[PDB]
């Protein structure tokens, strides 16, 4: 009786830094067109109460970072999973969808941050970072960069730099 | 991409009614379908977003809904103002898309035109050319019929009509027919008449003059 389908077939996914979360309560799941479906670069499960479907898009070689105890730009500054994590990370390549001549500007990630993210935390602020010494008071250039950045997904890209749609079931 | 087919293409309904517009799609979408209202003489206005989202500035007499590939704007308690063209939209993962359009005319009781004929100005005749403008004012439905008769023979080649968009206030139309001759052709006939046939008329109507 549970949805999923609304999560998976979603026409476009979130930017990782504003990752989307759909709540799933009151029902049991069929599965099938998950698991028995192939066309997944990954289908990794680790480890009920209430279930969270967490969707977003990242690069190929960032997918290893959607696992408990991983580090790097994503695991640190965009979407952290707990070590505790009992759940599933399911990912698939979507270059035929989410890549454009120019560099699909629809997918962004947080480049810089003062600290790391807590598990299942989501920071959406765009207040300029302040790398150097001087107080920025809203501007940028000389040190003092702007915190988000585009994936610029282009068809020619190698898999390492291609759009992968990630769904994260969490229990 | 992903093509969108809005229907019906035109829709004529009276005040206080409930109208329902559809939009079948090549393929499927979700919080990425959105509806637009282009009033005449006006830019587009966003009405509903993310499929069923109420928006802002728009009243709750407007409401959207849809699954998979079929979507549906509906207006209730139709108002004269509501008449416009309405557009679908889809959003990305390659490709943006609207549809043909859907024109919503506001049905009302038949109103016959008030015809008015203007002969050429002296200014114009000096400058070489004659224009006789017939004017049909404030009528419904659109579907009217003008003829120029000249010394009683039906002139064909050299007139052009222009109807205005339906008028929000009285939900009527107006229309100009304009017969343009050279001054030299203009002087080779005497009577110039403008004959009209609307549904609101029992028998046809002429306004004519002499050169
Ligand atoms: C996605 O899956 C849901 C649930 O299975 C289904 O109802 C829906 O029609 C599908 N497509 C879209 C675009 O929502």
């Amino acid at each position: 009786l549970c949805p999923f389908g609304e999560v998976f077939n979603a026409t476009r996914f979130a930017s990782v830094y504003a990752w989307n979360r759909k709540r799933i309560s009151n029902c049991v799941a069929d599965y099938s067109v998950l698991y028995n479906s192939a066309s997944f670069s990954t289908f990794k499960c680790y480890g009920f109460t209430n279930v969270y479907a967490d969707s977003f898009v990242i690069r190929g070689d960032e997918v290893r970072q959607i696992a408990p105890g991983q580090t790097g730009k994503i695991a640190d500054y965009n979407y952290k999973l707990p070590d505790d994590f009992t759940g599933c990370v399911i990912a698939w390549n979507s270059n035929n969808l989410d890549s454009k001549v120019g560099g699909n500007y629809n997918y962004l990630y947080r480049l810089f941050r003062k600290s790391n993210l807590k598990p299942f935390e989501r920071d959406i602020s765009t207040e300029i970072y302040q790398a150097g010494s001087t107080p920025c008071n809203g501007v940028e250039g000389f040190n003092c960069y702007f915190p988000l950045q585009s994936y610029g997904f282009q068809p020619t890209n190698g898999v390492g730099y291609q759009p992968y749609r990630v769904v994260v079931l969490s229990f | 991409d992903i093509q969108m087919t809005q229907s019906p293409s035109s829709l004529s309904a009276s005040v206080g009614d409930t109208v329902t517009i559809t939009c079948r799609a090549g393929q499927t979408i979700n919080t990425f379908l959105n509806w637009y209202q282009q009033k005449p003489g006006k830019a587009p206005k966003l009405l509903i977003y993310a499929a069923s989202t109420l928006q802002s500035g728009v009243p709750s007499r407007f409401s959207g809904s849809g699954s998979g590939t079929d979507f549906t704007l509906t207006i209730n308690s139709l108002q004269p103002e509501d008449f416009a063209t309405y557009y679908c939209q889809q959003s990305y993962s390659n490709l943006y898309t609207f549809s043909q359009g859907t024109k919503v005319e506001i049905k009302r009781t038949v109103a016959a035109p008030s015809v008015f004929i203007f002969p050429p100005s002296d200014e114009q005749l000096k400058s070489g050319t004659a224009s006789v403008v017939c004017l049909l004012n404030n009528f419904y439905p659109r579907e009217a019929k003008v003829q120029w008769k000249v010394d009683n023979a039906l002139q064909s080649g050299n007139s052009q009509e222009s109807v205005t968009e339906q008028d929000s206030k009285d939900s009527t139309y107006s229309l100009s027919s304009t017969l343009t001759l050279s001054k030299a052709d203009y002087e080779k006939h005497k009577v110039y008449a403008c004959e009209v046939t609307h549904q609101g008329l029992s028998s046809p109507v002429t306004k004519s003059f002499n050169r």
